[PDB]
């Protein structure tokens, strides 16, 4: 219950272009910038553990944050060249502002996920179902 | 009148019966109490129902089980029977590598957390080598050196690698006795508005930690389950209403 | 999450006469040419074994994917001969590039499925329910 | 202080006390180490509840459980007790296939990997039998080929096979002594932003494999569960802080 | 994967005066033939038996597939008879033909199911909720 | 580096130690194969700890349980101890059927597959009886006969039926001694691109199968499960690096 | 797979103002007139029992039957006077005809509950949740 | 080369080894056919290993579990250990009632199936009582009147019922010796297009049914569950190929 | 399956403005009186015990049943004075007449909640979530 | 089932400009003013415990209850700089007031969370998926 202390430099308006999309499916036909979109999968819950405590019957709740890659740039139906070659520097630093980077946390892992997180294309011009955990 | 209990717990070493000094146990995540009794029991036969009649107590015991998910050297010392050692950082000037090294070899160093890392080469004149001919794996932080290539002038095999160490903190495996611990359980109880209840446990002796994954699956934060036994301490009064085991102080 | 290399040879527009279709219920009556036409069906999901490591609470996640056949060439309520007679080797090569040709993969697998991938017809026209694993 | 750990584990094997060369186990999915102790309790009966008073341990145990999902011939040495044997590549001649073959048969070759395959008719005037008569299985994966007919003018029975086979490496089962490696778990907890963590245990005799699934069903890959005992090092010494069975390292 | 080859002959156009129904609710009052009308009911999924295998995470899948009886001759709220008595036949011929009629299998069983297919009627003219394995 | 196989499985019976031919056992669903070890242990009592210190085997064992899911013949007296009967197709021309018959009763022929039932009526001009009083169950599959009816004027009771029966394969229940069977496991590793993989076991006793359900419930195919004895086999060479219980061959 | 034969008297044509109503909400204002109104409510399946057999996987099927009652006379919000005293007759009628009523049976037991079938009100007008086993 | 099966059960009971009349089980819901077997094993120890390395059986035993969902009487003699008995229908004229009833008594008759109840009063001049002052539950068929008032002038109090009670068939409870019934199971498999498979038990002993729920919940059709053990025909050939526990015949 | 014979009287058309609404979300803001609002939640089964008989599988099955409290009197987003103070009585008397007044029943419990019965608000005017159950 | 007797003051009509919003997805673009925005997720439910009693079968019920905030007062894509900082004595009223601040409660625990209660962002102005426990 403390993340927006770090949340307000973790969100930087990524897209120039893109005002007021409310962005957190894609058309990837007519989208103005490149913007984060973030996606929201679900969420892991779990008791009878170090996790849960005493009063409150609170836990460490266990939490699942995605996000979608846009860019269709210099991938446009030819190939897989500079769609993720390029992210790849820019995927590190998505996973590491958004998540990974957090306050002074006593019960909040934020758990962040550099590797270990696949992602299939589809549509024709650009698919990518992120996998990363929150925990809070 | 309900029991939702949120808190911390304060543990203080006994040595040779001299009370230590109070330290937090950081997060913990369950505690339970059980207790255990043992009867003898008397069965009259007046009534043909050979039924029993009475029955008096011959055994007492307390068992105190923690789970917590705190992996501190302070806390291992006191889980894993072991005695904290700390280990300044410095540096290494003259240490020497296998001989016999070729391109694809793994070089192990006795320090972790290296930095400036320095190979001279055997020789009359030395000659430190080229960076762009080794490499570091984990950054250092394993204390591991991978060879990316060699010289086609072979250099001298044997090598003299300098470099820097950090601080460290390391516990051993069974290195220490039994611990004596007195255990403060100080909770907030959420059905009462978040009233005080402390808990007082005297003498206890614990139990190694049964289980410990090193490498988890799943969203689960890594548990240390500690099993103890509530031991009679002989130094206060018999006949007080405070016992010998343990009290719960609640108020109101 | 290194497919995308690979990807990028896998997919070469297959269909010559359908343009920006948005391929991955269908037609069969009015379709320009016989595309891929990919599937999705679901997922695979595991803990407690060697799939799972240590930190990031991640495992080897089994993934789910699937292919729909439209030929209707020499099959148009007639008999079903040339439709999956064909296909045989467009199946083949079908599931050897889409699946089992993985970049280079440490934990992977990209599961590809010759045989044992059972497919049943409906609608009078043409059905095929494609079974593949993907493993990532 | 929360642990959530990924890693790697490189084993040493131990021969005759000597320190072997290390090597990286290859992918790990769960690693356990689990404590036992033994304690003999005395109990006072001054006080009538004829409970128990004071415990000391008279037992010490460490066990260490690894799930690896590498199949590599290094690993089933070290698993399976067993010694790899490598085999080159090379090729064969005058190998004599059974006699009274017929249509339908399937002959098994002693080597895998069969190439260029060759059956030469027995009659002073050599003759090659045509390949569309015989067919390989599996391309000749398995050194399994299947005859699909025969002239009518039957040929001479008996045959000669001539080949290429390619190299292989083979593990024996139960063909090696019971193994003493040494474990160092080099771990990355994500927990405090991927700090470093080390285990080190000095001495480990590890447990064949239980189960070995070679069809399996399911996504599921196949996984090798391997049981070991954490020994007594005797070479280290006795009074310092690092122990006898293991140790952990933090940087911090 | 190769019923198809068989599938061919089991697909008859049993209808004479439909022409173009795409058949696999039911109207029961402007019909124009009696066909065939398959529908589909769900799947039978199960592992740790001999149903599965080595690699490739494959097992025998169940199948589930039914049919549905549109004959109203005879039986126009009038009695069941002529219904289903002239079904039976009917009904034979097409368990036997479009279930049980299986090309070489060796991992496809074709479960088919002669007898033990309960069917209950409603809406007031005739339902026919058929039960047939498939397992492949 | 990674498993997830499927493949064939051949076995070869021995009987006196001489080889036998191989042959495919069909489909399989699953294999495992299991280790078994036992251990003493010495513990050394110089520390204080009473801990173990060394360990050597004793005892070495293992088991191999096999799912087939064929009901073949050849598989059944493999599993059953069974040994194949084949009897070829025929005629019957004076068999009795039982007196005292009725409507109603069913009459069982001594051979299945039966067709061209005739009944000859007892007497001196002989007189077939009329189809159409007697029906075949079971398409005639089991040789059943029920009577449909008799005509007024009773004929005599006692009959003579003659037909003919188709060949049949037999399999007797713990009609033969325990077999031992050689088994290779061909395998397809998809995990490397569908990889080889042989597995070879030189000696097996098996065990016959534990249940067989012939009413099956569900979508699930009859299963057959057998485990089996991997037995030392003594005339393999002591120091050859194959061993004596089995071996596994991996390309590359 | 035999039941129509005595549906075919089961089923006759209760309502006689209510024409090609394709009866199986209630309006409850505007009904022309007291027809069955049957109602359809789940299946029971169950295995690994004397249901079970050998070949076909199949066994014997539970399977859920009710009904629903639109009176409507003697009882317009005034009492339940006339619209359940007057049906007890008719629901004995309609349970003992639709269900219990069954042809040669072995393996459709044909289950029929006369009492043990609760029904509570709603709307305003008229409710019968009616519970009923068909089995078949 | 799969099974599903599915089909009937034939039994024929054996009283002193003599053949007796096959009878349908009628349905049956799950057939499963278990093999044990005992074996001593003798161990080397040359190789160092002391491992198995012989085998050989030493018992033999096979269990068949039936369950069976017909409680007809003659399935419920077999399984019950009872012997049916029928009784014919008949007519009751001189049954006397019990003394001292009054309005809310349950008389409970002797037979069941009761019709046409007559009660005449005890007097010298015979009154039948007025049918409306009694009543039959359940229609008469627990054989239960109950009563609804008397006259005023209070009859005489000893009753004399008259009626007529149905046939019906008895099974007694352990009445009958352990049966021994030979098996013949006659199957379809669907795997195979719906081949023919026959099943043969010459020889076994049943267990009683373990449970029987007479008062059922839920969807599931009350099921009897029967044990058994197949024990060795003596009669048959030793050296013949079928056996003597039980075989298979499958035609192909 | 009794009791409409107490239902009659259990319902006495509790509203004198609201005609014919069919009242079993909420207005809250034109409701021409306060009806009794019924509603209905799920339902309560269970085997193996007591409930369970012996032929017709039949049980007592657990039954639920709700009410809505819609006053809006005194209480139009002033305070909750008048609101549930003055329908203390009024859901005694719902409760006792709706439930727990039921005929004369042997497997027919009408179990009835006096208290333990809570209810939350929210949408600014008033909501009563009413546990209540009914066995039948 | 005595809530409301301080419900009543629990609420007092935060928002000065909304008027007649039936608060309890957003709009975060023309919100008058910035309410409280009460939210509902779910409930809990256990028995075989303390919770279960006698009669009437039942429980101490588990319930849940959140609120969403609404503020976007010196966050308008800025920063998060007055969001939740000026809320955080604002959450302290909410929820000392709306939970935790309950009548002579006996069996009504009334749980309040006063910590660990989690919020993630997202839309690009603000969420607060708030965790709350009512346990009545």
């Amino acid at each position: 219950f403390l993340e927006p202390l770090l949340i307000e430099r973790i969100r930087s308006e990524v897209p120039g272009l893109a005002i007021v999309s409310g962005v957190p499916t894609l058309s990837e036909q007519d989208q103005p910038a490149p913007s984060a979109y973030v996606v929201y999968l679900g969420d892991e819950t779990g008791t009878g553990a170090d996790h849960q405590g005493g009063q409150r019957a609170i836990q460490t709740v266990g939490q699942q944050w995605a996000v979608v890659l846009v860019v269709h740039y210099a991938d446009s139906s030819n190939s897989g060249e500079g769609a993720r070659r390029e992210a790849g520097p820019l995927l590190g630093r998505l996973v590491k502002a958004l998540t990974g980077w957090a306050p002074a946390i006593d019960v909040a892992p934020l758990a962040r996920s550099a590797r270990q997180s696949p992602a299939t294309y589809a549509s024709g011009y650009l698919y990518f179902p992120l996998v990363f955990t929150a925990r809070f | 009148t309900y029991f939702y209990g949120q808190g911390e717990i304060d543990a203080a070493p006994i040595v040779n019966g001299v009370l230590g000094k109070w330290r937090w146990i950081q997060d913990v995540s369950a505690m339970s109490i059980q207790l255990a009794v043992e009867k003898v029991e008397h069965k009259e036969s007046y009534s043909g129902q050979k039924a029993l009649v009475r029955s008096f107590p011959i055994g007492k015991t307390a068992t105190v089980n923690i789970t917590l998910h705190s992996i501190g050297p302070d806390n291992l010392a006191l889980t894993l029977y072991g005695k904290v050692v700390a280990k300044a950082a410095g540096s290494v000037t003259g240490e020497v590598l296998p001989a016999d090294l070729v391109a694809g070899d793994v070089i192990r160093l006795a320090n972790f957390g290296v930095s400036e890392l320095v190979i001279t080469d055997s020789a009359s004149s030395p000659a430190p080598l080229d960076p762009q001919y080794y490499a570091l794996r984990a950054d250092g932080a394993y204390g591991e050196v991978q060879l990316l290539g060699l010289p086609t002038p072979a250099p001298t095999q044997p090598f003299k690698a300098a470099y820097e160490y950090a601080a460290t903190k390391q516990v051993g495996m069974f290195t220490a006795p039994q611990p004596t611990v007195a255990l403060r359980y100080k909770g907030i109880n959420l059905a009462e508005g978040g009233a005080p209840v402390i808990v007082e446990l005297y003498k206890v002796a614990t139990d190694p930690l049964q289980e410990l994954a090193l490498i988890s699956d799943g969203n689960t934060v890594a548990g240390m389950q500690i099993s103890g036994g509530i031991l009679l301490d002989t130094s206060k009064p018999d006949t007080g209403d405070l016992g010998r085991f343990g009290r719960i102080i609640q108020l109101g």
